[PDB]
């Protein structure tokens, strides 16, 4: 007739009520999205040239750099539109955890959820090249799993399909590294499906159903901004600095025999490996590491200001910012070689990380109401 | 003292530069939304505006000039008296259910 | 949710000017700066310190593995 | 100035009048009066008459309801229906140019009206609406409790539906009530900016239906007594009347001249009411805002006449009294020539502007020719007004201060007096 | 277990703008041709992709037929050796790894191609270690077969030192310095390992220019729509 | 509806429903 | 009337003419912003090019 | 007899003037009765911010008895004598008319010129009207239609006269004193800015010489810089809203900018405001309405009641509507609203048009039906047209009037123009100005 | 025909911090070549030179080629 | 009273065109919504170059690549 009717399912687009005050903190979801359309359309032109097989998996990307018709700015926005995801994704979760959007229970988790997608799929498309740091990436990385008592030895085997990471594990990990994307955006719209039940939280923390505006044109122009500076952002990096956040090991074909000098996992996930390698114990690194994603579903029972945003709360203020600075220590620490003092700086920053969130926290947010008579 | 720490805390917090009393920043939930529903016209109506004033100066990111700001010694606790009251006829409730 | 079945609001006068009659950039830098700078000032005490102590333990960690990696004492020492 | 015309008239072999004032206007206004207003509903069939009034323009004989509605429009006319207890009067309006298809559209609406369940049913609820509509003025209820409690059979019929009735007309009983009542013996068609030898000729063709009354009215058999609304609002009105005499009797005359020596209404804007009898004789001891007016009903059949009070909460004991007394001081007889030349002039004129714009004098004319048989020009009136002498007057107070009383209150009643307490 | 950084030499290519030197990748080549391409591969380079970068097709062509590459197989199924043509990837100094070492003191000539990118500080390094060598300090013994080259990790390198003054003479006939060499094979290789530096930049430029003109252009939409909503006022009327 | 200006206020009823003109309770 | 006023009048008011403009606009702007750039690149690496340095190979 | 040799048959109404400026305007007809009354350019524009308010309190104490005929003698000769007195303040006209018997015309234009002239102004009374306005006031403040048509003035001519309430601020009505008023009244009531207009059954130089009796007796000049000028108000693309839940139902009015009386325009305006029309739920049309906006409103019941309208000032007015809705109805009263506004400017159907002028043509000419009419238009007409104008002229007008020139004069005032709203209730629903600007172009 | 490098170096090996470390290149040879049976060598401080010589060395020594 | 509500004074951000609240505005909204509709259409062609030139990329990413064209000959 016309295909007239679920065009208004665009009320939860155009005429959305939102808030008058969110910030430009609240633009990142927006970036979220265009990074996974950006990943999705530049990994498909990828996978048009590229080649599961390790005898030509390295050959293939070399071929789409340098014989594909702008293959290399195909492979360079999506290899650092990665890095943009996980920016925005940070950005993203600090948010939340500032202005304790976490409240949002569902949304939030679902969240929780996406972002441990994002970091399983970004895993695997760093192996796809064949790469040193791609094989012993995936290697290290993997391996950890045979910590699990008893059976993680032969699930480790299970997920490689043999004795070591190979090219029966380097084809499958392209079949899931095209396929995650999606279940990634579906997600994403339950993810939304969630939110606006509720609409948008704001900086203040205080209910605006007294005060809303809708999405268009105010949000729209807003977002496409966003967008646009998010897009200045990576050009800049492809453009200009197409290596910057890249390791050069990875432009040499992987070798099982020789194993290279200083090995990590690239940089969106140093904080965690930091976080690993401050635990002595096989397994108590390992959990160590889980937790230190997993601890984003505990955060929202941890919360006890009966002050919803750390707007008006001065003593969790800092403690956050110590948070950030602490992740962005680990991040540092994660990527030096595990000698003096690193080792030390490692063990205070990662007990700092969880002591933060467990105990200080909560705590801050606790005296916070008794300073005001509450 | 505590008193000027209270004092010092109140004034860092700084929700008061907005023009809010505390209890406009509490957290909505099950209880606060009863005890606002059972708040009167005015008491409502002022809270409405002052939270629907700070609102809008967040958006433009100013605060008040310094002599509107809420004041310590000023500060209403309007939500105070009827909330805890539906606390305590929840915790009867309970009680009761067990 | 949506426009009309939001919330109850009583007695509130809003006013407001069309975008063709009033100015896009109203005084940018003459109540810009100084409002950023008041911003700035707010929350620079709870921002920065986190940031400072990062860049203290950074240079510290970083002479100090330089240090490490360098010669031990040399008076005589890899024998006497 | 142009040259006034004759007002023409016709009475048709069927008793129907036909009247017409050719006064070369480029504007042309067209009415059908006929005798079917609230007083011919009977004990079952009530509202029928309100629905009825709403029920112009429902799908006719030969135009839809469509047609109807979009064909005048198309040239910019209006139907209007105009209902008092007694008379019923599509008057139609438009330019000069197009008055043969207004004609025409009229005489559907009104000869031959189908009533489609359908439509007849999805327009039910209107009445909800046209009524509460009504029901703003706090008049209203007190008007029609008012008649309620003066009479009993036919006058005592409100004007809009009861709320039991809303929904529950036939279209058989629109069938029934037409067929009944737009008959030759009860109907005068007068026309306003168009010739005669047309409106004939419209009349003897398509206008010519059965014309034996179908129903007859009954004999207004007044009751007297009272009705009284607790309501609670900020004002309280009551309306007190009594039996007066009806239309084109010199009786009816001596009403009019006493209800402008008593009250008229304002004639100054803002004024302090300064002549009104009544105003000015509670415009004493009672120190607030209130009003008061002479209220002056009169049909072809009966009549009422009395005052009527828009008081404070508790001021209803005193207005109520204090304008009574004011009255029985006139049956008693203190009014000076003078306050009855004043009263006549205020009539006088009164009536002379009614009939200024061609919208009242239309109505008049129907109004006479309905009422009565013949067109009376306004120096008979206006000398019928002169013809009273002050006998008649002091005989009409004389009339209600003994008469029987009728009373409707609305309000607070709690300060209120009743009959018996007056 | 102690390493050397190597200094910042500024090429002609350096700055965010800044292309590559076509003369210098010219030169680069032949260095490439002449003192490597008997122990180190460049598998992923092709003559046909020097056309139009620092040679003629013509030029390409000739620097093809120059050399025997294998092909076939033939009606007999037989494989056959035929001068190059421009489609030809770079020939090979071995046909293998364990060839390549056996045939140097078990030191494998690692492929040129990426090196520039697969080594951290790039030309910079490539270049310091190419003229960066030099005599063991008193204390430093080596094995036969290893030379000491301080830029090195490890400072033992298995490479015999590849360019000395005047290891080759060029076609324009600069002066064939060692450190004119190094340079014009860094420049090379350069291009070698990122044959789209110098469009890339040029896009990049594009780009600048480009978010220059919108960024403002958008944010001003953006204050446009949005000054309905900065400017108003609130007023609160409560009545008695 | 606002209240005051009464000064031999109330009208002397015809109803009077229509088309256009909207709905008025004439006197 | 001033350029934005003749503009609006004359090229902003119908948004058919509106979008044409903005065609013709971007059809000319491309050129122009392509050749010109291009040429600011091309100084920029002033004889660095193989279209510089071309010449001297035919 | 055709309406076109109808408008011929029309009294070409008569007008005279005096050596001391006042305009005399008559119509005769063989009507027993008639009106006259007196026209004054005054009121609310001409009133500045500290005497705002007193054009309206000037109007209540002149009824109040004059010099020489003090108290309530005034009232009651006129009262007593049968004819009818009237009074009204606008903010760019003031009149004070009377309905009386032809014969009563020599004694009625006497009065009418005590009362502009020998005014009393009573000193006990002026404390007596004050505690009236300060009512009156009240009364207003629920009365949603004033409300949003001050509004919708003040928001639209934002920092000019014209944003001024007739009423004036309830602070001026108390603090206004007798020195302010005579002072209005001194200043302004000048004979030149004046008009005597009277119709119904009187021959013109008989009001003449009455006008010559009486009001040459009146201030009949002016001095140098003090009678004084009009200034153009500006229009403000602008949006005013008083959000109060509370209230059932939702008020609200948008316009552009007008054309003034002054604009020729305003026939093909009115054409245009006649073919989206006007409707309220007690209307039978219902959905077989030819206003589609009416039909669509009345089957979907988007609003109880809307009217479309041109006011007009002297260099400017509000061209627009106005509706009362349900709290969940206003954006698609709006959206419905616009829609018409976009459709008539860009695609004005024929004979669409030809409803619109036969619509106007039955309007002005039912609607100069009586003398109190006519008389009110003969007054306005010199006050702003500077003439009184034929209906065989306005004919004209209209019958020039076609969808080529609807669609011109509206796209002319309509097509991308910032409007200006008010909004009075439980408004929540009523769109953003931002929202609202992008219904005054293209198409979504 | 000679490097404009082999100049360059010796022209920057002037420098106050390359005599300088060049020095405690003896004087930490000494410190080794002396003894007996001890496993040090003066790598380190070959580098400490070589580094503080090649900054000098990479400022200029392009302006020859 | 509604008429004491009086609108604010909005010449802090007004254009400067329409300042004078006795000068009429219909001249300046000619120039002023023309001047602002322009950075829109700028806006706009800027935006579409941009787009011209990353489509026809990406989709030039699937045209033969000089090896597919190297064979050609
Ligand atoms: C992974 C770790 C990698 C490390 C990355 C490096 C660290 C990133 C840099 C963060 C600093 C960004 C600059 C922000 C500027 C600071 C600032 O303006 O503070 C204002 C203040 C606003 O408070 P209001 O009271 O609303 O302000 C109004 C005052 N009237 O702070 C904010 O803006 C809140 C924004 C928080 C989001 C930023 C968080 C940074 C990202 C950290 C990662 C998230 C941690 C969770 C990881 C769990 C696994
Ligand atoms: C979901 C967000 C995505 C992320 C975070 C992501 C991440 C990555 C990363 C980090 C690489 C290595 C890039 C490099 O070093 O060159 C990569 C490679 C690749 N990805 Fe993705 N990817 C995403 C989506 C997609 C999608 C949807 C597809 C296919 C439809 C895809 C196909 C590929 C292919 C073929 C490669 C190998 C080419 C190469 O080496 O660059 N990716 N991905
Ligand atoms: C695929 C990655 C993600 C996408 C595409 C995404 C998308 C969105 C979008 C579009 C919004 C609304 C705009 C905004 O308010 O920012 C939103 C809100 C939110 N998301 Fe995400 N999200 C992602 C990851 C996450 C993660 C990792 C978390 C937490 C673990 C999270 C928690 C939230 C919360 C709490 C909100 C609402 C907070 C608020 O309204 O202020 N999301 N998300
Ligand atoms: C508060 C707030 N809310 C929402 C949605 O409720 C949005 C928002 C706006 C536009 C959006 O449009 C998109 C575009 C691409 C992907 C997308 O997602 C996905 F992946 F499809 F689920 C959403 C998605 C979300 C926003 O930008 C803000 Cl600031």
């Amino acid at each position: 007739k016309s295909h007239p009717l679920m065009k208004i399912v665009n009320n939860a687009f155009i005429d959305l009520p939102a808030p008058s005050n969110i910030s430009s903190w609240w633009n990142f979801g927006s970036l979220l999205g265009i990074c996974l359309i950006l990943q999705i359309l530049t990994g498909l032109f990828l996978a048009m040239h590229y080649t599961s097989d390790t005898t030509t998996a390295f050959s293939s990307v070399t071929h789409i750099c340098r014989d594909v018709n702008y293959g290399w700015i195909i492979r360079y926005m999506h290899a650092n539109g990665a890095s943009m995801f996980f920016i925005c994704l940070y950005m993203h979760v600090g948010r939340g955890l500032y202005y304790g959007s976490y409240t949002f229970l569902e949304t939030w988790n679902i969240g929780v959820i996406l972002l441990l997608t994002v970091m399983a799929t970004a895993f695997m498309g760093y192996v796809l090249p064949w790469g040193q740091m791609s094989f012993w990436g995936a290697t290290v990385i993997t391996n950890l799993l045979s910590a699990i008592p008893y059976i993680g030895t032969n699930l480790v085997e299970w997920i490689w399909g043999g004795f070591s990471v190979d090219k029966a594990t380097l084809t499958r990990f392209f079949a899931f590294h095209f396929i995650l994307p999606f279940i990634i955006m579906a997600i994403a719209m339950v993810h939304l499906l969630f939110l606006h039940e509720t609409g948008s939280n704001n900086p203040t923390g205080i209910s605006s159903d007294v005060d809303k505006i809708p999405f268009h044109p105010y949000y729209t122009i807003k977002d496409i901004l966003g967008a646009l500076l998010l897009i200045l952002a990576l050009m800049l990096l492809v453009l200009f600095a197409p290596d910057l956040l890249g390791d050069p090991d990875n432009y040499t074909p992987a070798n099982p025999l020789n194993t290279p000098p200083h090995i990590k996992p690239e940089w969106y996930f140093l904080f965690a490996y930091a976080i690993l390698r401050s635990i002595p114990n096989k397994l108590g690194g390992v959990l160590a590491l889980a937790f230190s994603i997993l601890i984003l579903a505990l955060i929202p029972l941890l919360h006890t200001s009966k002050q919803r945003s750390m707007m008006f709360r001065p003593l969790s203020q800092c403690l956050f910012w110590a948070l950030v600075a602490d992740l962005l220590t680990l991040t540092w620490i994660g990527g030096q070689p595990v000698e003096h003092p690193y080792i030390t700086i490692g063990q205070l920053a990662s007990v700092l990380y969880f002591l933060l969130i467990l105990v200080l926290m909560p705590t801050a947010g606790t005296i916070e109401n008794k300073l005001l008579k509450w | 003292w505590l008193e000027g720490i209270r004092k010092w805390y109140y004034n860092a917090a700084g929700f008061n530069k907005l023009g809010l009393m505390r209890d406009d920043t509490i957290h909505e939930n099950d209880d606060v939304k009863e005890a606002i529903r059972r708040l009167p016209e005015n008491l409502y109506d002022d809270r409405v505006f002052r939270i629907k004033r700070a609102l809008d100066l967040s958006m433009r990111q100013q605060i008040l000039p310094k002599e509107q700001w809420t004041k310590y010694e000023e500060d209403k606790s309007y939500l105070e008296p009827y909330l805890k009251e539906v606390i305590r006829e929840r915790k009867e409730r309970e009680e009761w259910a067990k | 949710r949506q426009f009309g079945h939001l919330t109850r609001v009583r007695h509130v006068i809003t006013y407001s000017l069309s975008p063709f009659e009033q100015r896009a950039f109203p005084h940018y830098f003459s109540k810009g700066i100084p409002n950023v700078l008041r911003r700035t000032r707010a929350c620079i005490l709870r921002v920065a310190p986190p940031f400072v102590a990062f860049y203290l333990v950074y240079t510290w960690g970083t002479q100090e593995f330089e240090k490490s990696k360098r010669k031990n004492p040399a008076a005589y020492e890899n024998d006497r | 100035p142009p040259h006034p015309q004759d007002l023409e008239f016709t009475r048709l072999p069927n008793g129907l009048v036909i009247a017409s004032l050719e006064n070369y206007a480029p504007a042309s206004r067209i009415g059908l009066f006929i005798k079917a207003g609230s007083r011919y509903e009977n004990s079952n069939n009530l509202g029928t008459s309100h629905l009825l009034r709403l029920a112009s323009s429902l799908t006719t004989k030969g135009a839809s309801s469509f047609k109807i509605t979009r064909g005048i429009e198309a040239v910019g006319g209006k139907l209007s229906v105009t209902s008092t207890r007694e008379n019923m009067a599509y008057t139609v309006e438009c330019l000069r140019d197009d008055v043969d298809i207004l004609m025409e559209f009229l005489l559907n609406v009104t000869t031959a009206p189908e009533f489609r369940r359908w439509e007849v049913a999805a327009l039910q609820p209107q009445l909800r609406i046209d009524k509460a509509v009504a029901l703003q003025n706090p008049q209203a209820h007190v008007i029609e409790n008012l008649h309620a409690a003066a009479y009993r059979n036919a006058l005592a019929n409100s004007l809009y539906c009861p709320d039991y009735r809303i929904g529950k007309v036939t279209p058989v009983e629109l069938h029934d009530y037409v067929q009944n009542h737009f008959t030759s013996a009860r109907m005068a068609l007068i026309g306003l900016g168009v010739s005669h030898p047309v409106l004939k000729q419209v009349a003897e063709q398509f206008l010519n239906i059965r014309g034996g009354l179908g129903l007859s009215g009954a004999k207004a058999k007044y009751h007297g007594g009272e009705i009284r609304e607790q309501n609670g609002d900020s004002l309280v009105h009551a309306a007190l009347v009594a039996e007066s005499a009806a239309i084109g009797s010199a009786e009816a005359n001596a009403f009019s001249v006493l209800q402008h020596v008593l009250g008229a209404g304002p004639h100054v804007k803002r004024g302090s009411n300064a002549t009104s009898s009544l105003y000015q004789a509670v415009a004493k001891g009672v120190h607030q805002p209130f009003d008061v007016s002479a209220f002056n009903a009169s049909y072809s059949d009966s009549g009422l006449f009395g005052f009527y009070t828009i008081s404070q909460a508790a001021s209803a004991g005193d207005v109520i009294k204090a304008a009574y007394n004011q009255v029985k001081t006139i049956a008693q007889g203190n009014l000076s020539n003078p306050d009855v030349q004043a009263a006549k002039n205020k009539l006088k004129a009164g009536y002379l502007m009614s009939v200024e714009s061609s919208e009242g004098f239309l109505d008049e004319v129907g109004s006479q020719a309905l009422a009565a048989g013949s067109y009376t020009p306004p120096s008979t009136v206006l000398q019928q007004i002169d013809a009273v002498a002050d006998a008649d007057v002091i005989n009409a107070a004389k009339k209600f201060v003994s008469g029987r009383k009728s009373m409707a209150a609305s309000g607070n009643l709690g300060h209120t007096p009743f009959i018996d307490e007056l | 277990d102690l390493e050397l950084h190597p200094p910042s030499y500024p090429w002609s290519h350096r700055g965010l703008l800044s292309s590559l030197d076509h003369t210098s990748i010219r030169r680069g080549f032949q260095v490439y041709k002449q003192v490597c391409s008997s122990c180190h591969s460049m598998d992923y380079v092709a003559y046909r992709h020097l056309v139009g970068v620092c040679y003629t097709e013509d030029e390409a062509k000739a620097l093809a037929e120059e050399v025997e590459v294998q092909d076939g197989p033939n009606e007999d199924g037989e494989m056959f050796m035929r001068p190059g043509k421009l489609s030809d990837y770079f020939p090979k100094p071995y046909p293998n790894p364990e060839a390549a070492r056996a045939a140097n003191n078990g030191a494998l000539p690692p492929d040129l191609s990426y090196i520039v990118r697969a080594r951290h500080g790039g030309e910079d390094y490539v270049f310091s270690l190419l003229t960066g060598y030099c005599e063991p300090p008193t204390g430093v013994s080596l094995r036969e077969g290893l030379y000491f080259n301080p830029y090195f990790p490890g400072q033992a390198i298995g490479m015999a030192p590849p360019i000395y003054n005047e290891v080759l003479e060029f076609d324009d006939g600069t002066p064939a310095t060692m450190s004119q060499v190094a340079k014009d094979v860094c420049t090379f290789l350069r291009w070698a390992a990122e044959p789209e530096h110098d469009h890339r930049k040029r896009m990049g430029l594009k780009m600048l220019l480009m978010m220059g003109l919108l960024l403002p252009l958008v944010y001003a939409m953006k204050r446009h729509k949005w000054s309905v909503l900065k400017s108003r006022k609130l007023a609160y009327r409560p009545p008695k | 509806l606002c209240r005051e200006s009464l000064r031999g206020q109330a009208a002397g009823l015809v109803a009077s429903v229509s088309l256009n003109v909207p709905a008025s309770v004439r006197y | 009337p001033t350029l934005t006023a003749r503009l609006y009048s004359l090229l902003f008011r119908r948004t058919s003419t509106f979008a044409l403009t903005i065609v013709v606009g971007a059809l000319f702007f491309e050129r122009a912003f392509d050749q010109g750039a291009d040429a600011i690149y091309e100084h920029i690496n002033e004889g660095k090019l193989w279209k510089h340095i071309k010449h001297k190979y035919e | 007899a055709t309406y076109a040799q109808a408008l011929q048959s029309v009294p070409e109404t008569q007008v005279s003037q005096l050596d001391n400026g006042l305009r005399v305007a008559s119509e005769q007809s063989s009507q027993p009765t008639c009106t006259v009354g007196v026209w004054i350019d005054a009121g609310s524009r001409y009133e500045s911010e500290k005497n705002n308010g007193a054009g309206y309190f000037v109007e209540h104490l002149a009824f109040k008895g004059t010099k020489n005929r003090p108290g309530n003698a005034l009232e009651k000769e006129v009262e007593s004598m049968g004819a009818h007195l009237n009074a009204y303040s606008t903010r760019e006209h003031t009149a004070y008319y009377i309905k009386a018997l032809s014969k009563d015309l020599p004694k009625a234009v006497e009065l009418l010129a005590d009362i502009v002239q020998n005014c009393s102004l009573e000193d006990s009374q002026i404390e007596k009207e004050r505690d009236v306005i300060l009512q009156e006031l009240q009364e207003n403040d629920t009365s949603m239609r004033d409300v949003v048509f001050n509004y919708l003035h003040a928001t639209a001519f934002q920092g000019t006269p014209l944003a001024q309430s007739v009423e004036g601020p309830s602070e001026n009505v108390r603090k206004l004193s007798r020195a302010d008023l005579t002072e209005y009244l001194s200043r302004h009531y000048k004979a030149p800015r004046m008009v005597l207009a009277a119709a119904g059954g009187l021959e013109h130089r008989q009001l003449l010489d009455l006008a010559q009796k009486h009001f040459s007796g009146l201030s009949g000049t002016y001095d140098e810089d003090a009678v004084p000028t009009l200034s153009p108000c500006r229009f403000t693309g602008s949006q005013i809203c008083h959000r109060e839940d509370g209230l059932p139902l939702a008020h609200v009015a948008i316009a552009v900018e007008g054309p003034g009386w002054a604009h020729p325009d305003n026939v093909a305006l009115q054409v245009a405001n006649a073919i989206i029309g006007h409707y309220d739920c007690t209307y039978g049309g219902g959905a077989h309405l030819s206003s589609p906006l009416a039909s669509i409103a009345a089957t979907n019941k988007l609003c109880q009641s809307f009217q479309t309208f041109n006011i007009c000032y002297a260099d400017t007015g509000l061209l627009g509507a106005h509706f009362v809705c349900d709290h969940m109805s206003i954006d698609d009263m709006m959206f419905v609203l616009q829609g018409q506004w976009m459709r008539l400017c860009t695609s004005a159907t024929e004979s669409e048009v030809l409803r619109g002028k036969n619509l106007l043509r039955n309007a002005l000419v039912s609607h100069l039906d009586g003398t109190t009419p006519v008389c009110e238009d003969i007054g306005r007409s010199l006050l702003t047209y500077g003439r009184r104008i034929p209906l065989a002229e306005w004919e004209s007008r209209i019958a020039e009037v076609d969808a080529r020139v609807v669609r011109e004069v509206c796209s002319k005032y309509f097509y991308d123009q910032c409007p200006a709203v008010a909004g009075f209730g439980p408004i929540e629903q009523l769109p953003d100005y931002n929202r609202i600007r992008s219904g005054m172009f293209w198409l979504r | 025909l000679v490097d404009p490098l082999t100049t360059v170096r010796e022209q920057c090996e002037q420098l106050e911090k390359c005599v300088k470390a060049r020095e405690r290149l003896e004087l930490c040879d000494e410190r080794v070549s002396s003894r007996s049976q001890t496993e040090e060598d003066c790598t380190e401080e070959l580098l400490d030179f070589l580094h503080a010589r090649d900054h000098c060395v990479a400022h200029k020594l392009f302006n020859s080629l």
